[PDB]
């Protein structure tokens, strides 16, 4: 597959995020337990709540499609559907809202992905969400200064940075340690305080941000200069218009 | 025939049934089984005799929480259902041995009622079914128990609710698949104002049969609306064949190839591959490490794209066994395919647009709800002309129990009564066989 | 010269607009705001008085971790906090809607035929003036025939009256000028001649029922109220029987046959009668706005005054209350009429078109759309990239999408002289925006925008329509903020560039060229500012009949 | 046969056509001419090609006084009407020898379009006729003149008006006798929302034919509403026969015996006499110089009284050649007959009640209008179940020019186009002949 047109680094980065063959760079290590605490849906050690029985106990009807589509583990178990949501700064965060949604539905099974300007969300079965959330937090999808995990009060994607280069956050869920240059998450994604903060590592430097970002900007790579990408968008507009008429 | 196209027809297990059938043998205007389904939907009414009886016993009539103290009537309706049903049938039928049908279910608790076709030959629309059924059962109940003039108006209230003070049958103990004509978003929309949950209920959650019935209703509505006239007729017929009837086994095969490990993106890759091989699309132009695809037949590209869209829904929501993500699949299948090919998405953007609002109004405070309460007449999901709603039906069919407003919550009476009609429960079998039987008359 | 939005950005923030970094969290939350402070103290008093807790700054999340910005009302030097632009808090926005809702246009052409042919009486300017004196007594709620009638208090209903207009200059001069909307006095000469040619010898009434009645009742009341007092005034002035067969022709004429509603009724899911905001087509809204007869030399100003009229009505009152409610959609709308941002983007596009093509001289085709809409879209987006303060000002993507696309679409229509290609440019802007920043608007912002391109030029039943005829009930458009008011501006744009006197209905244009309205429709944005400063005096209050 | 009643059928000149016809031979459910009239009204559309041309040349589209400067298109539509009509027919038909009909009138200024019956077999209601016709003519006009993508939307607006911003086809240049389903006062009312003027226009002011078409529409609606089911069926059949079909020449004979000098009062006297002679009523009791009448068959009394009501309208409004008095006749014929006999008036007081409001709303400021704008779906005149509106049609047929909102003002397009269809213009003929042909299969 080709995923996306264009000849900028931005276009290539958009392609890499979507490409399931492309190995996302791992930048940090987060414990399984700390993923659960960030998500905030259950306590580590707690059993997964269920919304319906396991599929094996349901005896569901003869249906060639059901037989042919393997459910994800959480669906077999009857897990709740829960979520993780990210806000990405327009100042060169690596991932961006439509990039995320496009990439999730190329990479992950059983995904409900939504895109907004200030938030991007994925809802799926609880135990599968935890495996996905680790990769979304450990890899280049995430920078702890220009990206944030926020289930509410998402304001920030369009705001100026603070003096440390951190994105604004109403609820100050992620804190830059000026004396050590590392970001700690001190609350879960809905804003409740954590017993012990989680280390998220060092912010990427601006040079690396520019190299990895998927946003076009005049002070990075401008969309108007990626003429092959622009041409394809104008083409879709023209063909949609003609199709609708005749 | 007006079109040269022919399609291979398959059954719901992936088996060939008939080869190279003219496209118009699947047309609502020509296929007699579609005619049977549409007329059956117009004329079929479910009556809840247990509910009528309980409403009279408690004087709970006219809507939620309503009660008139002092008006209670204790009548043994379920215990006399056979005699009530027979008296009702004589009033409903036009002649002895016509196509009237009145069957009791659940030991007299419900009644399946199919009003004779002759009544609709001299009717403008479809309300004769509930209104003739309602008054026949009201009269039969009054006659069975010698209900007095002074009390009979409570029986009326128990059957048809607060009508005519309300415009709808508010609190009624009868049910239809269709809603009243006043609630149409526009003329010609009636076959679209059928709740997705009703379709899933009538087909007992068989994914391909729910997709088929939904597609039949949506695309038949497009003829009544005039959308499938002239230059657009072929597009709509191809969408009906490929997205809803598993033409050429394309949907089935895409799901087979992607069901164990697939994603939406992997279904897209296979579909583009198949479209290239079958000659539907061709390389038109080369950019830097990117091929621009073109097509000489937009209607056929649309149909292929729409079959993949179905398969992607089946694969994504089938994996989660959770319907809610269908709004995401409908959006990003189409968004991804456009930047994969340089060609327009299904319904030239209208499925993607429908999916945007459908996502918002199924994950926000402002309205809508869960996937099963939507329909082609809903302001949120009316914009695509038949290519989005059948995927919602398929996704709800695959839902294992994640919805609070499930078909069991909204459509129990439909499940119990309408699923009994063979053409409603397995429409794919009957439409395909009828198409073979007429293949050489088209 | 500086961009038009720079002054506003300098007054909002201590930093210079180009700076990328600021400080948060040390402003004191809500205490930074005079208006929030007023609200906190009022909430304490309300809670104490009624015995039920109410507004409380400690519920939910703590507002004001960033600067709570003032907003410049565009074309003015008035700066106000955004709460002063909420329709609930702004009596000028409420009166604008009341003045539309309580208005209907009713012909006298059928009525006068009934008189002459069925009753065999004569109609002269003298009998018309007598009728107008009678109906201006009757219309506010006063009696002309029966004994022992009880009546409305004239001071409560002082805003209700009836005027006429006609294209026949001779009849107009015979009628007492207190009752006449003088087309020649209210419109420039070229516009007046077009309008008079449309109206011809027809005579039309502009009826305004009392605000206090409109607020007590609904929009569907207006044409009924109007018809009853027209009927009594016809009985009285032309000496019919007070209730004979012919009386019924007048009622049918005034209620159905020669009535122009401002809005048409809506389907059941959003059930509403006539003269509600959802029934008002974009062409009508542009014609209600009177900027076109005062600012005709500047087609940007005319178009953006229409945007302001529609953004407020359609997003804040219609979508933000009638169809949802609560805190609502103030800033989805204010993005279109504050800080001179949309004005900058659109003046740029007008200069682009005028230099390359000349206004209205571009080919009306898709080549012109791809050119103008792309160039203006890239210009607008670049301003947010060059000025971090601007991006923090219009912080929601929906807001930015509406403003950029409005500039692009209006500019495209300035080039082609045709609103349908302007509409195509609106949608192309959306697609480019979405790919540039990998975001667009809220979760459901671009439902209509993805449907958009294919439905611009469609001809199918519920798809095809010229933009001027579309409105809030056009299917794709029925649900979402950040579009409807901007579409009204695109509808106005080609007609402003061409110098047309009206967009869609000349009778509507003339009916609001009336100095006895309460809201000043020639200066919509100035009126919003006056209401924000709490200096607007609405009609329909009940102070006269309540205690001190 | 369910009912033993038989009737003698006559023609519009009082000559007998067939003796001893069983009542159900006139039933909407059985009589094939009525089926043909109902299906015809559903499927027939008038297209005003002259109006389309003028709307485009002036850009006057979308409603009263509306105009879009700079959008004017100058197309010679009328001069190419034959080619446009042929192209549109190819889009409207289903097959090449179906009942599609497209005929040009007034030398191409107007078109009569009858959409094929097959499209309504698989439709929920009747809106397919205007919608399929509009899009076929829109597409045919675009293709004839190669109208560009940029301009075509103006052709759409000229044909169908402000739809879908408006719910109605406001400003449209097509016309049907039925209105959109959203405007029904209640479900099943569609055949009642046909303006009286439309009926009078289509029958060219022949009084008896107007009465008959109105009665057929009203009483057929009574079956769609469920009002003529079970215990009430016979009452409505007898009302159809005696009030609208001149059964037993009763209406004719009463008018003949009273036309020269008669009043409402003298018609009543003759009717009571006749109902006595035929044994419909009998003296039940004597008061002081006053005979109280009774009846063993209320439905037959109602039908006789309904015929006298028709005759009274004909005599009273015929004498004035002015329709307005029909509201008075409908009231006091029934008021007088009750105190004359001690029996209940037609429709058990509902005609009298309808007449009260109808008089008020045709002689006051509050609403309504002249007799010709009312119909069975109007809030003022919906209350009687088929026994009032046919008298209004007769009264307007006899008006000699006293109305400002006459059929020529409201229904000119219906006059020119729908009067061309024989079964619409002379329904009494076709229904009587059809009842004869089947009299032995009942
Ligand atoms: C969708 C529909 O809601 P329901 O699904 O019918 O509950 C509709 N609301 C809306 O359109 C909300 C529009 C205003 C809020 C969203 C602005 S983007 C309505 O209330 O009639
Ligand atoms: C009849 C109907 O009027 P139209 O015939 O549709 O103009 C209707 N008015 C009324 O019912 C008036 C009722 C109030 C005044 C009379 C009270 S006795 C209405 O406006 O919808
Ligand atoms: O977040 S949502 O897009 O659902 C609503 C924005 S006001
Ligand atoms: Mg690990
Ligand atoms: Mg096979
Ligand atoms: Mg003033
Ligand atoms: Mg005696």
């Amino acid at each position: 597959a080709q995923y996306y047109p264009g000849t900028t680094k931005v276009a290539q980065n958009r392609r890499n995020f979507c490409n399931p063959e492309y190995e996302l760079e791992k930048l940090r290590e987060i414990s399984d337990e700390d993923v659960v605490k960030i998500l905030g849906h259950r306590a580590p050690g707690e059993e997964y709540p269920s919304v319906h029985p396991p599929l094996e106990e349901m005896d569901e009807p003869e249906d060639a499609i059901r037989e042919m589509v393997e459910p994800i583990d959480g669906a077999k178990a009857g897990d709740r559907v829960r979520y993780i949501q990210f806000t990405d700064s327009m100042y060169f965060a690596p991932a961006q809202p439509y990039v995320r949604s496009r990439a999730y539905l190329c990479r992950y099974r059983g995904a409900d992905a939504g895109t907004l300007s200030g938030r991007q969300i994925i809802e799926t079965r609880e135990r599968d969400l935890e495996k996905i959330s680790k990769e979304l937090l450990e890899t280049e999808f995430f920078d702890p200064a220009r990206s944030g995990v926020r289930g509410k009060s998402v304001h920030g994607h369009s705001l100026r940075l603070d003096e440390d280069g951190m994105m604004f956050d109403m609820l100050r869920r992620q804190i830059y340690n000026k004396d050590t240059g590392r970001v700690e998450m001190v609350k879960n994604q809905i804003g409740d305080e954590l017993d012990e903060p989680v280390d998220l590592g060092e912010p990427l430097d601006e040079e690396t941000l520019m190299e990895k970002t998927t946003i076009y900007r005049v002070d990075g790579e401008a969309y108007r200069d990626d003429v092959e990408a622009v041409e394809i968008m104008q083409r879709i507009h023209v063909l949609r218009s003609q199709g609708g008429f005749n | 025939a007006k079109f040269e196209d022919k399609v291979d027809l398959y059954d719901d297990r992936g088996n060939l049934v008939e080869e190279q059938v003219p496209l118009e043998a699947l047309s609502p205007l020509r296929n007699p089984a579609i005619k049977s389904i549409v007329q059956g939907i117009k004329r079929t009414v479910a009556v809840n005799l247990e509910g009528i009886e309980n409403a009279l016993k408690t004087a709970k009539v006219g809507g939620p929480a309503c009660k008139i103290m002092g008006r209670e009537l204790d009548l043994d309706i379920v215990g006399n259902a056979e005699s009530i049903a027979a008296a009702a049938k004589e009033m409903i039928q036009v002649t002895e041995d016509d196509d009237t049908n009145v069957e009791l279910l659940g030991g007299g608790k419900r009644a399946l009622v199919q009003v004779p076709s002759a009544r609709f030959d001299v009717a403008a629309e479809y309300s004769a079914a509930p209104l003739v059924t309602a008054t026949a059962f009201v009269q039969a109940i009054i006659n069975e128990f010698d209900v007095s003039m002074y009390d009979a108006n409570m029986v009326k209230a128990a059957v048809l609710g607060r009508y005519p003070q309300s415009v709808e049958y508010m609190g009624a103990n009868i049910a239809t698949m269709l809603d009243i004509p006043q609630k149409l978003e526009g003329p010609g929309y009636a076959l679209r104002n059928i709740m997705v949950n009703h379709v899933v209920a009538a087909t007992l959650k068989n994914t391909l049969q729910a997709a088929a019935l939904s597609t039949i209703l949506e695309q038949t509505a497009m003829f009544e609306m005039g959308d499938a006239v002239g230059a657009f007729e072929r597009m709509h017929l191809l969408g009906l064949a490929y997205q809803g009837m598993n033409a050429d086994n394309l949907v089935f095969d895409l799901v087979k190839a992607n069901g164990k490990e697939g994603t939406v993106g992997s279904v897209i890759a296979d579909l583009v591959e198949r479209a290239l091989e079958d000659g539907v699309i061709k390389v038109e132009k080369e950019l830097t490490d990117y091929k621009v695809y073109g097509t000489d037949d937009l209607a056929m590209w649309n149909a292929y794209a729409a079959a993949g869209l179905m398969a992607a829904t089946m694969v994504n929501q089938g994996a989660a066994r959770a319907a809610q993500g269908v709004s995401s699949t409908l959006l990003y299948y189409n968004d991804l395919i456009e930047f994969e090919t340089g060609l327009p998405s299904v319904d030239f953007g209208k499925v993607e647009g429908t999916a945007v609002g459908f996502s918002f109004f199924s994950h926000s405070i402002y309205g809508g709800g869960g996937p099963g309460i939507f329909n082609g007449n809903h302001i949120v999901t009316r914009h695509s002309k038949g290519f989005a709603i059948p995927c919602v039906a398929a996704a709800m069919a695959l839902d294992a129990g994640t919805q609070m407003f499930s078909p069991e919550a909204t459509s129990g009476l439909i499940k119990e009564v309408f699923s009994q009609v063979d053409e409603f429960r397995e429409p794919l079998k009957y439409v395909v066989e009828a198409a073979a039987e007429i293949k050489n008359e088209i | 010269a500086d961009k038009l939005f720079i002054n506003a950005l300098k007054k909002k923030f201590e930093e210079s607009p180009e700076e990328k970094k600021t400080t948060f969290y040390t402003l004191g939350g809500w205490k930074q705001s005079e208006r929030k402070t007023e609200f906190v103290n009022a909430g304490k008093e309300v809670a104490a008085k009624r015995g039920i807790p109410q507004y409380n700054p400690d519920i939910g999340t703590p507002l004001g971790q960033r600067v709570l910005m003032p907003y410049q009302v565009s074309t003015t030097d008035t700066y106000v906090e955004g709460d002063d632009l909420h329709f609930v808090n702004n009596a000028a926005m409420q009166q604008m809607w009341d003045d539309i809702r309580r208005t209907v246009i009713v012909g006298l052409n059928h009525a006068h035929a009934v008189i002459e042919k069925r009753l065999g009486k004569e109609v002269t300017p003298e009998t018309i003036t007598h009728y107008l004196e009678t109906v201006n007594h009757a219309m506010p709620g006063a009696a002309v025939v029966q004994e022992h009638m009880v009546e409305t208090h004239p001071a409560l209903v002082a805003d209700s009256y009836v005027k006429v207009f006609t294209g026949n200059d001779e009849i107009a001069d015979e009628i007492d000028p207190a009752f006449v909307i003088d087309i020649n006095k209210q419109f420039p000469e070229d516009q007046a001649e077009t309008l008079k040619a449309e109206v011809g010898d027809g005579i039309w009434q502009v009826v305004r029922i009392p605000t206090i009645v409109s607020r007590t009742c609904d929009g569907a009341t207006t044409s009924r109220w109007s018809a009853m007092q027209i009927g009594m005034s016809m009985i009285s002035a032309y000496k019919q029987a007070a209730g004979e067969a012919a009386t019924g022709d007048f009622a049918y004429a005034a209620k159905h046959a020669e009535v122009i509603h401002m809005g048409t009724y809506l389907p059941v899911r959003r059930a509403r009668g006539e003269n509600e905001p959802g029934g008002v087509p974009f062409g009508y809204l542009a014609d209600i706005c009177q900027s076109s007869r005062v600012n005709y030399e500047d087609p940007v100003r005319v178009s953006l005054d229409v945007v302001a009229t529609g953004a407020m009505l359609y997003d804040q009152i219609w979508l933000g209350s009638y169809m949802s409610g609560g805190v609502g959609f103030t800033q989805y709308a204010t993005a279109a009429y504050t800080d001179n941002i949309l004005d900058d983007f659109t003046y740029f596009g007008k200069e682009y078109v005028e230099d390359k093509y000349g206004l209205c001289e571009a080919p009306n085709n898709m080549d012109t759309v791809l050119d103008v809409a792309t160039e203006v879209t890239f210009y607008g987006l670049e301003q947010y990239e060059e000025y971090p303060a601007l991006l923090e000002d219009q912080f929601g993507g929906s807001q930015r999408a509406a403003v950029v696309a409005a500039a692009a679409g209006c500019s495209t229509a300035f080039a082609t002289g045709n609103a349908q290609t302007g509409l195509s440019g609106w949608y192309l802007s959306m697609y480019l925006h979405k790919e540039q920043h990998s975001r667009l608007g809220f979760y459901g912002y671009d439902l209509q925008d993805q449907c958009g391109a294919s439905n611009v030029f469609s001809i199918r039943g519920d798809e095809g329509l010229p933009l001027e005829l579309r409105g809030p009930n056009y299917p794709n458009y029925a649900m979402n903020v950040g579009h409807q008011g901007e579409y009204a501006g695109i509808s106005q744009a080609p007609h402003a560039a061409r110098g047309d006197a009206f967009v869609f209905n000349p009778l509507v244009k003339i009916a609001f060229a009336d100095d006895n309205l309460v809201f000043d429709f020639t200066n919509v944005r100035g009126e919003f500012a006056k209401g924000a400063l709490r200096e607007f005096e609405p009609a329909g209050e009940r102070a006269l009949i309540t205690p001190a």
